[PDB]
RNA sequence: CGUUCUUCAACCAACGGAAUAAAGCUACGCUAGGGAUAACAGGCUUAUUCGCUCACAGAGUUUUAUCGACGAGCGCGGUUGGCACCUC
RNA sequence: CCUAUGCAGCUUUAGGGCAGGUUAUUAUUCAAUAAACUACCUUUUUUCUGGGACGGACGCUCUUAUUAAAGAAACAAGAGUGAGCAAUGGUUUUUACUAAUUAUAAAAAAGAAAAGCUUAACUGCAAUACAAACAAUUAAAGCAGGGGCAUUGUCGGCAAUAAUGCAUUGAAGAAAUA
RNA sequence: UAAGUCAGACGCAAAGCUACAAGGUUUCGCGUCAAAAGGAAAAAAGUCCGCCAGCGAGGCUAAGGUACAUAAA
RNA sequence: AAUAAAUAAGUUUAAUACCUUUUGCAGCAUGGACCAGCGAUUAAAUGCCGGUAAUUAGCAAAGUUAAACUAACGAAAAAUA
């Protein structure tokens, strides 16, 4: 009788000259209307995301067969295309997290603090429990 | 966008710009608009001067004892306490509370706008220089209670606030500035004995 | 809520049960005090209307109009208000006419502090 | 992410494993992991009813670490206000601290250039020296090291305090590490009344077999102190220290090499090592050489007698480096940002005393500044004129004459600005 | 847990630290043979009966049923 | 707490893991033990037992035992007997030359250790020590505690 | 006997699904409420109904005597409807 | 007349029970058990809705009007779906090819078909974002291990937008305790 | 504020449903009422001007008015 | 809605009770004939969040209960010698 499907927000998220950080989504589209340019990626559903720190750019290209192609680019901070820019981006990522924690305040906790320790698997932290809970380092050999 | 939750986009963008500025220094170091910014001024036009006005009221002495008054044949218009009055000797007027005067004191009123008799009239534009009116302070009183009441039907709203205004009473003694018409002169003593206590 | 003493003090001049019956008098007291707030506001409008009527009647006896007088006073820098002008027309006809003649014809003799400069 | 609301950074596994544990001590970890002065203040405010002397000692020590992060500038307002509040707790618990806790307290407050009130400082000293220092025996090496340097920086010069402390520590000197002994030697040199006491000789003798374990920074300071303390080299430390420097000349950082080089020159032991000394300076001149060390390099090279060479104009680059530090100009290049060059830390006003010393040293170098269009000393004096123009109030009759002598010596006496 | 729901739980006095409670019988040297009880499996089914169930899981109290007679 | 009928709080799974019994022990840090000795509330020249810790005020109320944990830099030997210990504490004490012993006590034995006067004032013999512990606890204890501890010099 | 990990199944399609399961009559009816909501009357609307004008095609056959249409516009509140504004 | 945390009486091949009689089986010299028949006891019998009943509907996708940011309702309108594929997945080579889907101006260094080898339709983790009352739902750089095709690139299923179901209870494989 | 609210109404301007009807119904942009006294249009919730702490026989204006009713050519 | 604001005392102008309930009530929606007396978020235990103090609390009387605290990276070198 009635009914409606859940809405999908297709469209751009940033304009020309806006600053982005790695992992941020720039475009949500149902078809490949826009193609990935430099310093960007594309998901299996045609989601375009940034892969470095920089500013968003838009450009148009005319192909060999007379079709129009549209790209999305991310430009480095000072137009630095050298391979040394990657380490600068890594430092900026660490700094950005510190800025956010300072603004939010101490009472917005960003790590858990339980009365027990989480198990370790394959050298990383795991959220799955072991069959038995034991204190670390409270037993000797044999 | 459909959600009513407030957006955090401005917070996410500020954290990105702050991080870059903290680590990467800028190339420019000056701004011309700041370099030539001039001193702060009050305005860009000359100030408008004010128009002088005569003094409102001033004490000149005190009254020693009981007196009597007779009727005269002159009148005038005087501005006092924000309103105008038409006065002749032996009149009583009620005004707002006047500060700095006491009962049984004589005051001088200088904002005279009109003087008249039975043979001549003098018109001020807007004030007459060299004219004055004398009066005696008789009372500083609280007037009758005024009951202030407010209510809104069906809204559970009701307010009651009684009040008592403050006022002053004066009796006119003499009007100076215009001569009576011929044959209208008062040829006998008229007013009280005043002890002058204001010499400038 | 007003007390019995306050209610009966206000209602001492009311008619019938409105004088000595609390429930009847209380509603009559509150409605009357509401009338008084409106009454004080309207008083200032009515009195100014009466002043203008008296001034206009005096002006037209000489062949003038109220609106012409108000404009003429502002050109001469005369700042007499309507309460005073109303009283002059009723009680001081000669002075009221002198004001009209100055505004219309401007034939008054000027006065200086030094009569002989 | 997925765990927290929008804008909240995700957890750090390293921090998460510290806080999630079966053992107590939550408050201590919270203050130890604080990343800013404001964050630490909030932790103390919300835990006021449960603070103890151990918490206060750690809080004052954290001020040392926060200051280190915020380098390139003086102590900020939030740090100063936080230090003031901590002092009230020190007075409250002044009678409950242990020797170790007092040692941490003084070190943290000294690193922030905070002067403890004389009445409170006396109380803290009394705790350490009470019972003739018999409680000092139950302390580790680090506690003793921080006691000596912490109080010395504060300026406590009570003879009885130092006499008792020296007596108790004396038997343990042979068993301390090289760095700990070096710190003790520095304090002895600064305290005149201990210059010729047996304690000074005992310290020098104890350091003889531990020279090889000294760190580059402690090694440089030990050589400086030993030169003033034992000019006769009776203990042999100077001989051993010089031998190690010669063997490991290029194995130390620039700052330590400059300090040791200057000490050798003033000791009149100069040898034909200038060629080896010049190359490291030019190789690393934009970094590892602040204003103070730049002056030290000039004095050592000038005293040694090295002369400007066409291949390596060391004096010319030093003038540019000095001008850069005075002006404070920064660079946005990626290499400079990643290299953490000192010149990009910002602008820091320098004392006029250093400016006069640098100007005199450049004048004594013997190079011209004005006459030539591009002279080695041109950039320094041009920057000096600009800097002085903004601080004329600090110029007096003596300072103006001192610069005028330097300006005439270099060859600028026409009353005109430097070409550059 | 969402902030609005968490505050209500804390306001009511929720302070649990572990998923379950420790067993004092497992501490060495403190085993009491008299107070022996085989370990049981915790029940995960909430009591949702609106007549004798949890007042926080029903909107209002319902009348009780009749007894067999 | 009613949410209108959605009942969102009971849409989450249930966990049944049993926590370790050692959460019933009193925890004592090595850094706190040293502070008491430095202030003079504990005698470091003789063996330290849980009775001394209780009287000194390090431990508030004991029902099962004391767990020693943490890292500390020591300069003098310490000999301490506790019921449980981690590896960080053992290394710290042994580095200075001390000895850490894990002692096994029963319910009745622990009472005699802490309050011997409670038995002598009533002219009662002290509780007797245990013979051995269950093999399931091998690797948890080093020796069987004696109700009157044997103090030694350090 | 209990716990953890890797996984699946049934009724939940009234598809945020739980009191394990599970149909009707009351004109013999009872209580608590609503004009927040129907049946009669009033109100708004005028599709429909009715009337008038333009239109003069077509029948009568010189006549717009009389009858009378496609189509368009306007009016009425009396026909069949729509809404739920007043009163439970 | 409609609306309730509704009440009561009556009815039955609506659910459950056996507590009188009859009947069936078994046992001692007025008894015990019950998917039967009669009697009796107790419990259930949605909501939306241009009033209610009758009829219809309830999950999830695509498209139309409210213009060319997003979002936006009615028992408004026009169409799909509760799957399929051991290759129709992954990856290399060749070229007289450039389609089709429920619907649709996707796409040329891309696809489809043909030929060859394969199982990444993995194990353990994850910065940062889209969306969003919450629950859940969506995209994803990167790190370690073992692999596939290439020979230094890609693979954590399928052009994309639908093919689904919380917790509880039950069951299976393995591992750790007791 | 771990509060109250989850019955909304009309004017101008658009679209769906109805009959390019309804003081109809469903969305959407602005305003007013709701919770707003005072002035103008006849009475005047939603239109036009304009937001009331109190008193006064001072003055200037808005919308709207200026042969009588009824202030002002 | 029986009053209000004024007045030369002749009169003139302004002015559809209250409560409850509602998108909206002078309401042809609800309740009250009038007066006096009576008549409705109270107490206990526990938890959460502010304010004001004590500077651990209770017993006992040199010894015991309750609570609270208990390792995080030992990182500073400011010597015009
Ligand atoms: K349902
Ligand atoms: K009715
Ligand atoms: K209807
Ligand atoms: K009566
Ligand atoms: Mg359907
Ligand atoms: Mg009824
Ligand atoms: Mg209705
Ligand atoms: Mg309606
Ligand atoms: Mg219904
Ligand atoms: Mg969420
Ligand atoms: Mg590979
Ligand atoms: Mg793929
Ligand atoms: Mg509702
Ligand atoms: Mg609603
Ligand atoms: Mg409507
Ligand atoms: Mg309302
Ligand atoms: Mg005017
Ligand atoms: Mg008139
Ligand atoms: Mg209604
Ligand atoms: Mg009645």
């Amino acid at each position: 009788q009635g009914g409606k499907s859940h809405a999908k927000n297709w469209g751009p998220k940033f304009g020309d000259g806006e600053i982005v950080f790695p992992g941020m989504i720039i475009m949500r589209q149902k078809q490949g209307i826009y193609s990935p340019g430099y310093n960007v990626g594309r998901g299996r559903d045609y989601t375009i995301f940034a892969k470095t720190v920089g500013y968003v750019e838009y450009s148009k290209l005319k192909t060999e067969r007379g079709k129009t192609r549209r790209y999305i680019h991310v430009v480095p901070i000072n137009d630095d295309w050298s391979p040394e820019y990657q380490k600068l981006a890594d430092e900026l990522v660490v700094r950005r997290a510190e800025v956010k924690r300072q603004i939010l305040g101490h009472h917005v906790h960003t790590e858990p603090a339980f009365h027990f320790s989480l198990p370790q698997r394959n050298g990383n932290m795991s959220w799955l429990l072991n069959s038995v809970h034991k204190f670390p380092g409270t037993t000797t050999l044999a | 966008v459909r959600t009513k939750l407030p957006s955090k986009r401005p917070f996410l963008q500020t954290a990105s710009h702050l991080a870059v500025n903290s680590l990467v220094p800028s190339v420019r170091t000056n701004r011309w608009a700041d370099l030539i910014k001039g001193p702060a001024v009050r305005s860009c036009i000359p100030e408008i001067p004010e128009v002088p006005k005569p003094s409102e009221y001033t004490t000149i002495g005190t009254i020693e004892g009981p007196y009597t008054l007779n009727l005269e044949r002159v009148f005038g218009v005087v501005e006092l306490a924000g309103s105008q009055y038409k006065v002749t000797p032996d009149d009583v007027i009620f005004t707002n509370l006047l500060h700095g005067i006491e009962v049984n004191e004589v005051v001088m009123l200088e904002r005279v706008m009109l003087l008249g008799s039975r043979s001549n009239t003098i018109i001020g534009r807007p004030y007459i220089p060299g004219a004055c009116v004398l009066a005696a302070v008789e009372e500083h009183f609280l007037d009758g209670t005024v009951h202030v009441f407010k209510r809104k039907k069906r809204k559970r709203y009701r307010r009651y606030k009684p009040t008592r205004p403050m006022m002053t009473t004066l009796r006119i003694l003499k009007v100076l500035g215009i001569d009576p018409a011929p044959g209208d002169e008062l040829g006998i003593p008229s007013g009280p004995v005043i002890k002058i206590t204001n010499t400038e | 809520t007003f007390s019995r003493e306050q209610v009966f003090t206000f209602a001492k001049n009311f008619t019938g049960r409105a004088r000595n019956v609390y429930k009847v008098a209380l509603r009559r007291v509150e409605r009357g005090l509401q009338h008084s707030y409106v009454g004080r506001k309207e008083k200032k409008r009515t009195i100014r209307s009466l002043w203008i009527q008296r001034i206009n009647a005096g002006c037209r006896e000489h062949g003038f109009a109220y609106s012409a007088l108000i404009n003429g006073l502002n050109q001469e820098n005369i700042q007499l208000n309507r309460k005073v002008l109303s009283e002059l027309a009723m009680h001081e006809p000669d002075s009221f006419k002198a004001v009209l003649d100055q505004v219309r014809f401007m034939k008054g003799q000027e006065i200086y502090a030094n009569v002989e400069p | 992410g997925t765990i927290f609301n929008t804008g909240v950074p995700g957890p750090r596994p390293e921090v998460a494993q510290k806080l999630s544990t079966e053992y107590q001590g939550h408050i201590l970890r919270m203050i130890s992991l604080a990343e800013s002065a404001s964050e630490l203040d909030e932790v103390l405010w919300s835990s006021k009813k449960h603070l103890r002397p151990v918490h206060i000692a750690r809080s004052c020590l954290k001020l040392e670490y926060l200051r280190t992060k915020e380098k390139g500038r003086e102590v900020s307002e939030p740090i100063k206000n936080l230090a003031s509040e901590l002092e009230n707790y020190v007075e409250l618990y002044s009678t409950k601290f242990t020797i170790g806790q007092v040692s941490q307290l003084v070190r943290g407050l000294s690193s922030i250039r905070r002067n403890i009130q004389p009445d409170l400082l006396l109380k803290l000293a009394a705790v350490v020296v009470a019972d003739d220092g018999r409680q000092v025996q139950l302390a580790n090496e680090m506690d003793c090291r921080d006691l000596f340097f912490g109080f010395f920086s504060q300026g406590f010069d009570n003879e009885l305090f130092w006499k008792r402390l020296s007596e108790s520590v004396l038997p343990r000197l042979p068993y301390f590490n090289a760095d700990v002994v070096s710190t003790v030697l520095r304090v002895v040199s600064g305290l005149r009344f201990l210059h010729n006491t047996e304690f000074a000789h005992a310290t020098m003798t104890a350091l003889v077999p531990k020279v090889g374990d000294l760190s580059p920074a402690r090694l440089a300071d030990a050589f400086f102190s030993a030169s003033l303390l034992d000019p006769t080299d009776v203990s042999g430390l100077n001989a051993k220290l010089e031998e190690r420097f010669l063997r490991e000349f290029t194995s130390f950082p620039i700052k330590d090499t400059v300090t040791m080089f200057q000490t050798v020159t003033v000791r009149r032991h100069s040898t034909p090592e200038l060629a080896a000394q010049v190359a490291p300076l030019v190789a690393a001149q934009a970094h590892q050489l602040p204003v103070r060390h730049l002056r030290r390099a000039l004095e050592g090279m000038v005293t040694a007698g090295w002369k400007d060479t066409a291949e390596i104009p060391l004096y010319a680059i030093l003038a540019k480096q000095a001008a850069r530090l005075v002006l404070g100009k920064q660079s946005a290049a990626t290499s400079a940002i990643l290299g953490k060059h000192v010149d990009n830390q910002g602008y820091q006003r320098t004392p006029v005393q250093l400016l006069r010393q640098l100007a005199r040293i450049f004048a004594n170098t013997g190079l011209k500044a004005g006459p030539g269009a591009n002279q080695p000393l041109a950039p320094y004096f041009a920057a000096l004129q600009r800097e002085l123009e903004g601080r004329l109030a600090e110029l007096d009759e003596q300072v103006t004459d001192d610069f005028a002598e330097s300006f005439k010596k270099v060859g600028i006496a026409e009353g005109a600005r430097v070409q550059i | 847990l969402h902030k609005a729901y968490a505050k209500k739980l804390l306001k009511l006095g929720f302070k649990r630290r572990f998923w379950t409670d420790p067993d004092p019988q497992m501490v060495p040297g403190f085993f009491d043979p008299s107070k022996y009880k085989p370990r049981e499996r915790l029940n995960g089914k909430p009591n949702l009966r609106p007549d004798i169930g949890c007042p926080a899981l029903r909107q209002s109290q319902r009348p009780l049923k009749k007894l067999p007679r | 707490l009613y949410d209108g009928g959605q009942l969102g709080l009971v849409k989450f799974p249930v966990t049944r893991q049993i926590p370790s019994y050692e959460v019933l022990y009193n925890q004592l840090g090595v850094s706190k033990l040293v502070e008491f000795i430095q202030l003079g509330l504990l005698d470091h020249t003789k063996t330290i037992t849980m009775k001394e810790l209780l009287n000194a005020g390090c431990v508030s109320s004991l029902k099962y035992g004391v767990l020693l944990y943490g890292n500390v830099s020591l300069s003098f030997p310490i000999n301490i007997e506790v019921t449980a210990c981690d590896d960080r504490a053992r290394r710290s004490i042994e580095a200075a030359g001390g000895k850490v012993t894990r002692v096994y006590y029963t319910k009745d034995g622990l009472e005699g250790l802490l309050f011997p006067k409670r038995f002598t004032d009533k002219n009662l013999p002290l509780p007797r020590p245990a013979v051995a512990w269950h093999p399931k606890f091998d690797g948890k204890f080093d020796a069987v505690g004696q109700i009157p501890p044997v103090y030694e010099a350090v």
